[PDB]
């Protein structure tokens, strides 16, 4: 029950490196004020957190961001990681209802650029 | 008069065989009158949607339309723009290329 909440997203699992373009259709937002953080129930006691990269320049018209996606933490993982996203009030910290998202490990040695 | 127009696109470039989804930010709309279209010297095509759609009119995810030439062996890029179903106003075309294979 609240003022936040994630809508639509064209994606919903990115790379465990981070870095990529990711559309979210939101509901009411201040470009200032707003923010996509990702998160992980460590299980034991403490917790992940990562946020999505993207200036309030991003932020069309109060319903749409785009941003980019928060390194994983560890970046060396075999097998996929399934973490959530929420969007957050830096304000009051108030807290849109959580979607889950998953991490998945980087191309075999990615460095096969050609060299 | 109201300068319909588009911020961004998701994606630059698809299969020329189209069923692609999408997402594209833009100004006000109303979900009613309004229509995506990829365009090119002789041809049109109207992107796939509902009027579900369409977020608080200011985004639309919609699937890319099969090109005409299915069978391309090169990155044929056109053009795409918003468009109402009433006055048939546009807005300024954006590139979107269709890829080959």
């Amino acid at each position: 029950a609240s003022n936040l909440k994630i809508v639509r997203m064209d994606r919903t699992a990115g790379c465990v490196t981070g870095g990529e373009e990711i559309y979210l259709l939101c509901d009411k937002v201040q470009k200032d004020d707003i923010q996509i953080r990702f998160y992980e129930e460590e299980e034991n006691g403490g917790v992940w957190e990562g946020f999505g990269d993207f200036s309030p320049t991003d932020v069309h018209r109060q319903f749409a961001i785009v941003f980019k996606t928060p390194k994983y933490k560890d970046v060396n993982i075999t097998k996929p990681a399934s973490v959530f996203v929420q969007l957050r009030r830096k304000s009051d910290l108030e807290t849109s209802e959580p979607k889950p998202f998953l991490y998945y490990p980087e191309i075999k040695d990615k460095e096969e650029v050609q060299r | 008069t109201s300068e319909l127009r588009i911020c961004r696109i998701n994606k630059e470039s698809g299969p020329c065989t189209g069923g692609e989804e999408l997402y594209l930010l833009c100004d006000k709309v109303q979900k009613e009158d309004i229509s995506v279209v990829f365009s090119t010297a002789s041809w049109e095509g109207r992107a796939d949607f509902s009027q579900a759609d369409v977020h608080r009119q200011i985004a639309i995810v919609f699937k890319t339309p099969p090109y005409e030439d299915l069978e391309i062996s090169e990155p044929v890029t056109v053009n795409v723009f918003l468009q109402r179903l009433t006055d048939g106003v546009c807005s300024e075309p954006l590139p979107f290329t269709y890829l080959p294979r």
